[PDB]
DNA sequence: ACTTTCAGGGTGGTATGGCCGTAGGCGAGCACAAGGCTGACTTTTCCTCCCCTTGTGCTGCCTTCTGGGGGGGGCCCAGCTCCTCCCCATGCCAGGGTCTTTTCCCCCAGGCAGGAAAACAAG
DNA sequence: CTTGTTTTCCTGCCTGGGGGAAAAGACCCTGGCATGGGGAGGAGCTGGGCCCCCCCCAGAAGGCAGCACAAGGGGAGGAAAAGTCAGCCTTGTGCTCGCCTACGGCCATACCACCCTGAAAGT
């Protein structure tokens, strides 16, 4: 139960980065659900890569491969 | 030993790029002008983003390009944003913009 | 009377502050716990690199910002200034993530 | 330990050529490597598919040109193709 | 007798959503395709299957774009689709 | 033949496509907006197909070229080979 | 080899495609066998539904319209083929509840 | 001549829909379906070896290629079919 | 229905991979503050949601007239095949030039304090 | 509109910390040699894509009636914003244990090249 660690101030800060000026009271739960779905999608691919490599730790390379497999290629963390 | 990079005028790895092409399993054979073209293209794409991020840094009175400058260059130039539209850049943030509706009258 | 700012100026100042920074707006320890409890559903006794966790977080803190920008555009379209779950749903259904 | 490879020295040389008084961080130097490798994968895959379409056996500068033309938009593709063409002509005709 | 405005609308929607044929006129579409390709290359030939494929691609793309435009119009609490809805759908999709 | 063929996409055709989409009522500017949208989309796809043809040194655009051009944009097209 | 491993798909042909497709420098002799079964399963899956749709229309032949309807009705198949433009397939009949007359 | 999967797909229908037929246009749809899918599983297993510094594409990489690209219950049945094929093949 | 093209059985080699030994770099785990961030409360102000109205643009209908569908035919350039053989790319080895990892130190970025300036809001 | 009042930005000073240069090594870049093989070119061929002819009839375009729907205006109530205060818990640091992973060595067998043929599929 650590999705609540994505706090209302945190979601509000993300919205302010996104240009949102006013925020409804039900936006936070929806954003938490969306974040959970995105993280599930990325981490399933990362864990599958790790299992294929016969490794026990997910690597930044596994994460980048998982992100690249969903059209979300990430820069910086290797390549 | 005369390096193909110096003979052509490039700065990227003509030889190692040829080796990566051959080991990358992109074709049974690889032409001699293939890596020269590819290295030239990659070096030009590097020298575009690097120049734009240097301009972004100079506009910030800085002299050490950080990821923020790279993203400010890429998302401010119309072409590289199109090329990298599905690319996430670490430690770069977002562009500064506000919708005119939310601004006070 | 004690000084107070009319609703909107502090929000706009927050916007101007957080669009000029590059930091991470989610606390690292609870995001690590979230990442690890999610990965627990795919592989038990799994281990994570610091770069791996900080590369998952960086992806999240741009996905959510993009979704918030599209939701804000939806709210502006619907003759409103407050973004809403229906606007988020419309944004996601249009970009194709989930219908 | 192992010997790891990258494009860091070449990026640094072109960066000193284009910006002779400014620097770059070790995070932007970790971004540029990923950028170079992603573009490499893009153009290499496109050229491979382009050569396999025409039932050709060898990737050639012509397929690289076509892959650039199909991956980059507008002036990006125009200038990339011009630079690659000039490089290949100068290389081969030397 | 005349039907109230809207029942004919739903009937038209149903009829053309239960159909498969090409809703654009083939000869003017082919003329448009030749007009577009003329700028890319003069003296260009074409295949009947190629033009048919282009027409089906464009038609399915338009039909999807119109579903998204109708979604935007319903979001704005409306029934009349407008350029505003088209632009919102295209922007959120990422084509603009 | 080569001038002002976009109007060949007539108002009834655009309304028919809208009815297939699900549109119940149509504004008067929708027709021109859709015409411009189709112009741009066809420009992109036909450019990709013409490049895919010029590589093969061919002079005829084929279903192969069209399907390759459309697939490299995400929109895979079935039924015409490949 | 296809008869040995029980596949209606050509093991030799898929092996030749793997070796000539230039995916790697060596191709093990379990990749064609796995592929000529995965492809077979996928085709059977999008053939059963695209013939059930034909049965739901009192037809004996499968048409691209039936294929499109089956693909769009199936959840996983639609997710996999999310960007597939099928010619002569049409679109699913979908009228929003709001637009329906009160 | 153009080799195709029309003969093979025509036989997988007879074991699932033994009485219905396939129109010629539908035959061209599925030839595009198998060919496009084949270029996706093979292209996924090609990158896995490159990441893994390996050299031979095997059944261990096709499995990872399939379960990466196929959603949910599709992967759990596509992997199951292939495993039963190689197991029978060697045996 | 024939054929012609390609997949299968057998041989030989070798190179890629499988298994055991290893050592160390980093990932997990545990205290410990303690200040920075987060949670609950309160005022209230402004935003959202409904309602009315109207005029105006959209729709249903009719009629006319076009121009798209439906063939039929000629031709002539463009896409496919076949064979030659030659120039390009490949396999192998030798030696060094370049790229790679460690070391350091100094200039650039970070933190803080002080003051000035620029918006905000009641008034 | 003045003015008090916050919040932010510039300038200066101290500091720390990480990038740019120096030094050595270790790994494959390039040159030299021998060689098979794929594609560039020339000829033949054939087929389909363009252009034109004719017709006609279904659909588009213009005009009108009429009607219902979007956009402006009004009101109210309720729900986030902003500020305040109390609490708690990230996190920066320090420290340890131990695991796992990249490397290294040796060899074991699966795959590639090749020779022939009989069978499978495409017209």
């Amino acid at each position: 139960d650590n999705i609540q660690g994505i706090t209302k101030p945190a979601i509000r800060r993300l919205a302010r980065r996104g240009g949102v000026k006013r925020i409804s009271g039900l936006i936070y739960e929806e954003t938490r659900g969306v974040l959970k779905v995105f993280l599930e999608n990325v981490i399933r691919d990362a864990v599958t890569y790790t299992e294929h490599a016969k490794r026990k730790t997910v690597t930044a390379m596994d994460v980048v491969y998982a992100l690249k497999r969903q059209g979300r290629t990430l820069y910086g963390f290797g390549g | 030993a005369k390096s193909r990079s110096s003979r052509a005028g490039l700065q990227f790895p003509v030889g190692r790029v040829h080796r990566l092409l051959r080991k990358g399993n992109y074709a049974e054979r690889v032409g001699a002008g293939a890596p020269v073209y590819m290295a030239a293209v990659l070096e030009y794409l590097t020298a575009e983003i690097l120049e734009l991020a240097g301009n972004a840094a100079r506009d910030n009175k800085k002299t050490r390009i950080i990821p923020r400058h790279l993203q400010l260059a890429i998302r401010n130039d119309e072409e590289l944003n199109k090329l990298l539209g599905k690319v996430t850049i670490a430690q770069g943030g977002v562009l500064p913009n506000i919708q005119a509706v939310l601004l006070p009258k | 009377k004690p000084h107070r700012y009319r609703p909107g100026t502090v929000a706009l100042r927050e916007i101007r502050r957080y669009q000029k920074s590059t930091e991470l707006l989610i606390r690292k320890l609870p995001f690590q716990r979230l990442v690890r409890e999610i990965a627990q559903d795919f592989k038990t006794d799994l281990r994570f690199q610091s770069s791996a966790v900080m590369a998952l977080q960086e992806a999240s803190e741009a996905y959510l910002v993009g979704l918030f920008e599209d939701t804000n555009l939806c709210a502006i379209h619907a003759k409103r200034v407050t973004i809403m779950p229906k606007d988020i749903q419309l944004a996601r259904r249009i970009r194709g993530e989930r219908a | 330990r192992s010997r790891k490879e990258s494009y860091s020295v070449y990026v640094y040389k072109v960066l000193k050529q284009v910006h002779p008084d400014t620097g770059i961080s070790s995070k932007a130097m970790g971004i540029m490597n990923s950028f170079v490798n992603d573009i490499f994968e893009r153009i290499a895959g496109e050229a491979s598919r382009l050569a396999h379409y025409n039932k050709r056996s060898t990737i050639t500068s012509r397929e690289i040109q076509t892959a650039v033309r199909l991956l980059l938009p507008g002036e990006l593709a125009k200038h990339a193709v011009s630079e690659g063409t000039k490089a290949v002509t100068k290389y081969t005709s030397s």
